[PDB]
């Protein structure tokens, strides 16, 4: 037929165009999430040197410095996109999560989950999984609103768990964490982005070898770490979505890229159609009119 | 074909079957192009179905023993109709692909699986 | 100008020259146009130009 080929013909050109198109769109604003990573770089570095200095003098004891003597279970938080046409980025996410899963099942504690994201919202959704509570929104351009909130959920999970005992919640009332994991991806180059999954809940100290405290030490440094997790887990947002975008580009290009050759191949089947129904009407005339 | 005549079990796997075929040509279109990424889970799943049974299908008859020099098989109705069954029902799904070349019946598609 | 369009069509970002010959480009054609029944002699049509 023609009307089919004409059709698919155009459907596919203009399918090309727009996913160039779109292309430039995650081009353009792949300079505008470059910008923003680097801005937050002097706050961390201002922090971690005072946090270093206040250690430096300081009593080594607090409940996120202390272990909990037994595993009982593990929290862990995930984080994704809130736009399709990723490629694998939230594949690669999933691997990872469930590697991390398996990891820890080794020990056959119980863990439990965050998530952020539509996407692997929808997914754990159709999985038979337990979710305590997910974000949404505000990938696309995070805040320090939200990382400050997360940060303090997550700080109040962790401090509830002071006295579980077996299934007793004991003087906490409710069943506590015990250990927290993070699982993100990483912008290593403009080609280069894996996933990497790392665990922050319970600081420790490495000694290298080898002022003046106008109010209480302690309560300097009890007020100081809530402020060091939250600085890490903003830090952690900008990257996600770098990262995110970085890998967006190059699916958009590769759909161009293999776009163009259904339209190279279409025209030679309509061409080869014509040509013969050119052909045979021809020759059915011919025999037509000499016959008589 | 009826269900006048064969049994209703028959009837329902075959539509059933015929319908999952359907749906793997009809977006046989769009996966040419993208592929698995953007396509969602909910249809991975049949699609993980369908190429499973459209490779289950094959068979080695005795007609090849001149030219594979291996015996064929034959198997009877009721068996096929229940391992059909049992591989739309999605227990099969964990097995590897290439575990389901010019087999026979069930019990020597799980001994080659289990052989690799 | 054209196959720059067709680039560039969502385009934020772009170089400062990129971004010069688009413009020159669209004024120039939004310039070509003519109506109907409207002859023109050559030296307003050469000054238009220039």
């Amino acid at each position: 037929t023609l009307r089919e080929l004409r059709g698919r013909i155009r459907s596919a050109g203009s399918i090309k165009k727009i996913t160039k198109a779109q292309e430039l769109i995650a081009t353009s604003r792949i300079a505008k999430a470059q910008a923003r990573v680097e801005a937050a770089r002097p706050y961390a570095a201002e922090i971690t040197n005072m946090l270093t200095e206040l250690a430096g003098a300081s009593a080594l004891d607090h409940p996120l410095l202390v272990e909990r003597k037994q595993p009982k279970r593990a929290g862990v938080l995930v984080v994704s996109s809130d736009r399709g046409l990723c490629g694998a980025y939230n594949a690669n996410v999933l691997r990872r999560a469930e590697e991390l899963f398996s990891l820890l099942r080794d020990e056959g504690k119980d863990p439990v989950l965050y998530v952020v994201g539509r996407k692997a919202l929808g997914y754990f959704s159709f999985r038979q999984r337990t979710v305590v509570e997910s974000w949404t929104g505000f990938s696309e351009r995070p805040t320090y609103e939200n990382a400050r909130e997360i940060a303090d959920t997550l700080v109040n999970a962790f401090m509830a768990g002071a006295d579980d005992e077996g299934d007793d919640a004991g003087a906490d009332g409710i069943l506590g964490v015990d250990e927290l994991h993070i699982v993100f991806t990483e912008f290593r180059s403009m080609l280069s982005q894996t996933a990497v999954a790392r665990r922050a809940a319970p600081m420790e100290v490495e000694y290298v070898g080898e002022y003046s405290f106008e109010p209480d030490p302690e309560t300097l440094f009890d007020a100081l770490l809530p402020r060091y997790i939250a600085t890490r887990v903003y830090a952690a947002l900008l990257e996600a979505a770098a990262s995110e975008s970085a890998s967006r580009r190059r699916a958009m290009k590769s759909a161009t890229d293999n776009a163009d050759d259904l339209i190279k191949a279409l025209t030679l089947a309509a061409n080869r159609e014509r040509q013969a129904q050119i052909t045979q009407e021809i020759s059915e005339i011919v025999g037509g009119a000499n016959a008589l | 074909l009826d269900p006048a005549i064969v049994g209703d079990e028959h009837y329902r796997v075959a539509q059933e079957v015929i319908r999952i075929l359907q749906r793997y040509k009809d977006l046989q279109d769009i996966i040419a192009i993208l592929g698995i990424d953007e396509l969602s889970e909910e249809d991975k799943q049949l699609v993980n179905r369908a190429r499973r049974i459209e490779r289950f299908l094959s068979q080695n008859m005795m007609a090849a023993e001149q030219f594979t020099g291996q015996p064929g098989s034959t198997v009877p109705l009721k068996e096929t109709i229940e391992a059909f069954d049992k591989l739309t029902k999605g227990e099969f799904d964990h097995l590897p692909e290439q575990a389901f070349f010019l087999i026979g019946g069930l019990d020597d598609l799980a001994k080659k699986a289990e052989s690799l | 100008y054209r196959e720059l369009e067709a680039f560039a069509a969502f385009a934020s970002d772009l170089d400062a020259a990129s971004k010069a010959q688009l413009d020159r480009g669209a004024r120039l054609v939004e310039l070509l146009k003519q109506p109907q029944y409207s002859p023109l002699a050559v030296e307003e049509q050469v000054v238009a130009i220039f």
